[PDB]
């Protein structure tokens, strides 16, 4: 689920024009291998060997091959869902 | 009787020129009859005749006389003239038609000969090659340099290269070679290799040193293997490079080539993959396809540069698909009108065809002017349709590029291209192979300057590093010149790197939500059953 | 803490602001509706404000007429009027706005469209009589002109301590809260340039009569509306109200004239509809 919602985010950065299977922001760390899943033993799963690296598993569909039945939140299709973001964006706001 | 005769006017010079005539029948007893429609007479030819636009007038003026030579008066309304666009164009009414043209000599890919169309060219090109001829047209392109220019201070090589107009001037060099050898006896013009397509060998006209002949029964030396340099006293050598058997990034490369509407951006890609060739077959040796010196004595050179040509050919017919410009070019205007240095001269060019036509607006439409067709103009087995489609879906995703600002280096050389990821602490850098391409040259080249950038897409191997448009990191070349050992400083800018985002939703498709590999659909668990 | 984050509207600009073009429209327009015998016309609408005399009704046997003056719904009157002559303008080809030129700015000279006698477009090169320069009173006579008088106190520079009349009269009546005490102060001000412009020449904004027959008077008004529209948003700064007066509210129902006729007179439906104030 957490997933999930990983994937609702890149379509939104979709919607955006802006990266979704790419990460401008952290650099040096989109190459290491996963540690667990990189190591020869245990992992035996060519699948998750060969793509350990995080700038493998950035686009889920294409690589792990799967899919979530809907993308869209809470019955909400993700162009009114960036409307209720930007509405929300649209008044004063305080954070901790 | 009414013969009518019908002469075109400008109001400018005045010019006057006859059109023709035409005769209508009558008596003075007669039914009486009138015509509901127009008759129509042809008139092109005198219209380009006078240099008159259709647009520009061009008003119409007519003399009528009876049987005797008597000149009635005040006869007849001629107002109306027409303009038909050839069916060809697609641009407003008739669909894609593939439209016919004289069309000789049809080039053909040159896996798909037989043995008998192959002996046939290796005859007629040795005929070619014990005679003189050959060699009186590679010296065209190669390295004894006829072209002084503009006073001229200095001499240089007569072939174009760094300008829009290189694939022009190349274009009439293969129909020069390719007429020459038809008029050799030859059974077939000039095949295309295709080398698009990857090759565990090099193809078998060019490769093997000697052929047997049939006729003669006796083994010879193969006509296309090597081509002599005798004002040197030298013969064309080939060392190819391992890069250049079994890789498909060419695919990709003309992929691209083929994406480009402007004119100039697709020169610029098509000429830089032209130059790869060169640099992978006749790498090491100075007397080689490498150097642009030699390169034109090596007789692969028009086997390439038909095929070169071929995509040329490709991207026009593209370009009508598009309804753009196929015949012309909206791009670089001041070069498209300057005759071709060593075909417009009247020496060493007795060729009246190449010499007529040496202008570059001459060579744009191959089929009607240089009377040549290629047997199918599908890319990799895949219809113009079906290969704009493909075109499209490649526009469909988020894509980066390296940029090269390229010019005239004194010389050819390989430019390779580096991926650098700098690591979090400390600084480091730049270790990774992208990708190569070539620049070719000569030490007595005209200087030239790309107005704009060479691109490169770099995406599929970043997507294998993980990385973004907006993760970080550099795109550093290593560039290694024609001689083996050596290797350069920082003769071009540093490439740039451009981002174009996808119609990928970034430019101009639409939100589209797009399709995939997509196997194990992930679904809510309280709508499980 | 994050702070928050179909005929588009004419724009007044200030006079000295405008372009080439947007002079070139407006000479045009004005210099067409001047011409123009219809109700759209110039000397019609001018017709709207005094001497013609409209109210109560232009059948009237003696008519008390027309403009409000001298009371809290003066500016809203002017307002309505603005807008008046606005549209017709707009209908006439103008691409902007009634320009204003404020008095908000210390003043060295009357703005550029305003006194030069002759315009030439520089589009055609061909000069031509200047459309804002004055205006003709046609019932009286063809030949009768809208004259003119600078005062030189409308050029007054702020001293070492002193700052001219107008920055602090205005300032006066900025400060007031209420509609009605600013109305007051406000309605005098105003009356300044119309005396300073008008001097002691018949035919000109010094007098109630002839005043809107001369083109400046009613960019003068543009700015009139401007400095109200100011002191809108200084209310509603201030949380007070805006759009709404809780003084003198009884006049607020009784309708503009000759706004309010509808009929033949005046149509510019916009301008009837909303001739409550």
């Amino acid at each position: 689920t957490v997933d999930r919602l990983w994937a609702i985010w890149q379509d939104l950065q979709r919607y955006r024009k802006l990266d979704y299977n790419v990460a401008n922001c952290a650099l040096n760390l989109l190459n290491d291998p996963m540690r667990p899943f990189n190591n020869k033993t245990a992992n035996q799963d060519h699948l998750t060997f060969t793509n350990s690296r995080p700038n493998d598993v950035f686009d889920y569909q294409n690589s792990l091959n799967y899919k979530f039945d809907s993308l869209s939140f809470s019955g909400l299709s993700i162009p009114r869902l960036d409307d209720l973001l930007e509405s929300r964006q649209s008044h004063d706001r305080v954070f901790a | 009787s009414l013969l009518v005769e019908y002469f075109i006017a400008a109001d400018g010079t005045d010019q006057k020129m006859k059109a023709g005539e035409f005769y209508v029948l009558g008596s003075e007893n007669e039914m009486p009859w009138k015509f509901d429609r127009p008759y129509k007479s042809d008139i092109t030819y005198v219209m380009d005749a006078m240099k008159l636009h259709y647009t520009d007038k061009y008003h119409v003026e007519l003399r009528i006389t009876d049987m005797t030579g008597a000149e009635v008066t005040d006869l007849k309304l001629v107002t109306s003239v027409i303009y038909e666009p050839g069916i060809g164009n697609f641009g407003e009414g008739r669909r894609w038609i593939s439209p016919i043209t004289s069309a000789s000599r049809i080039r053909k890919n040159l896996l798909d000969f037989e043995d008998g169309e192959m002996e046939s060219l290796r005859n007629a090109f040795k005929q070619m090659a014990d005679e003189g001829r050959y060699e009186e047209i590679a010296s065209f392109h190669g390295v004894p340099a006829q072209c002084p220019s503009e006073d001229g201070t200095m001499v240089h090589t007569c072939c174009l290269h760094g300008m829009p107009v290189f694939p022009h001037w190349h274009r009439l060099y293969v129909s020069l070679v390719e007429d020459e050898l038809l008029a050799r006896g030859s059974g077939v013009a000039v095949p295309y290799w295709d080398w698009v397509e990857p090759f565990d060998e090099l193809p078998r006209l060019i490769n093997e040193a000697t052929f047997y002949n049939s006729r003669t029964l006796q083994i010879e030396p193969n006509p296309f293997f090597k081509g002599k340099i005798s004002f040197e006293n030298a013969e064309t050598d080939r060392d190819t490079q391992p890069e250049l058997f079994g890789n498909r990034y060419l695919y990709d490369h003309t992929l691209f080539v083929f994406e480009q509407t402007d004119f100039c951006e697709f020169e610029v890609h098509y000429e830089v993959l032209h130059n790869t060739i060169h640099s992978w077959l006749g790498g090491r040796d100075v007397h080689s396809m490498s150097s642009l010196d030699y390169a034109a004595y090596d007789p692969v050179f028009f086997l390439h540069h038909s095929n070169v040509d071929r995509l040329w050919a490709i991207w026009q017919e593209l370009q009508r698909y598009r309804k753009l410009s196929y015949n012309e070019a909206n791009c670089a205007l001041p070069l498209m009108n300057q005759p071709m240095r060593p075909f417009s001269n009247s020496t060493a060019n007795n060729d009246r065809l190449t010499f007529t036509n040496s202008r570059p607006n001459d060579v744009f439409d191959y089929q009607n002017v240089l009377h040549y067709k290629y047997d199918t103009l599908n890319f990799a087995g895949l219809s113009i349709p079906q290969l704009e489609r493909i075109l499209q879906k490649n526009q469909g995703r988020d894509r980066i590029f390296a940029g090269f600002l390229l010019h005239g280096i004194k010389a050819s050389a390989d430019v390779r291209i580096y991926i650098c990821v700098p690591t979090g602490i400390g600084e480091e850098n730049c270790g990774n192979y992208a990708g190569i391409f070539s620049v070719l040259g000569g030490e007595t080249e005209m200087p030239w300057q790309f107005d704009r950038l060479f691109r490169y897409e770099i995406t599929d191997e970043l997507k294998k590093l993980g990385l973004n448009q907006n993760s970080h990191f550099r795109v550093e070349m290593e560039l290694t010149a024609v001689n083996g050992s050596k290797i350069t400083q920082k003769i071009f800018p540093n490439p740039t790197i451009i981002f174009v985002p996808s119609d990928v939703e970034f430019e101009e498709d639409t939100w589209r939500d797009v399709v995939t590999s997509a196997n194990r659909i992930r679904r809510n668990l309280k709508d499980l059953s | 803490f994050v702070p928050k984050k179909v005929r588009g509207n004419l724009v007044r600009k200030n006079v000295d602001r405008l372009s080439l073009q947007e002079i070139n429209s407006l000479i045009h327009a004005l210099k067409r509706m001047q011409k123009d015998r219809s109700s759209d016309g110039f000397e019609t609408i001018a017709s709207f404000h005094a001497l013609p005399p409209l109210c109560p009704n232009p059948t009237a046997k003696h008519r008390h007429a027309c403009c409000l003056h001298g009371m809290a719904t003066f500016p809203q009157w002017h307002r309505l009027y603005v807008v008046q002559f606005e549209h017709s303008l707009n209908r006439h080809g103008a691409i902007v706005g009634v320009p204003y030129w404020d008095w908000t700015y210390p003043m060295t000279e009357v703005p550029g469209l305003l006194t030069s006698e002759k315009y030439t477009d520089p589009f055609t090169g061909i000069e031509t009589f200047n459309p804002f320069n004055h205006g003709h009173i046609s019932f009286i006579s063809p030949e009768t002109m809208t004259t003119r008088e600078v005062s030189e106190h409308l050029f007054e520079q702020p001293a070492l301590g002193k700052q001219t009349w107008l920055f602090n009269n205005i300032i006066l009546a900025l400060e007031q809260t209420d509609y009605c005490d600013f109305e007051v102060q406000f309605e005098i001000v105003h009356n300044s340039i119309h005396s300073w412009l008008g001097g002691k020449e018949l035919y000109s904004l010094n007098h109630l009569h002839y005043a809107a027959y001369d083109p400046a008077f009613f960019l003068h008004h543009s700015n009139v509306d401007r400095l109200w529209v100011v002191w809108q948003e200084l209310q509603k700064f201030r949380g007070l109200p805006a759009y709404e007066s809780n003084c003198a509210i009884e006049l607020m129902s009784q309708p503009l004239k000759p706004f309010s006729f509808g009929a033949p007179y005046n149509l510019n439906p916009v301008t009837t509809k909303y001739s409550k104030p």
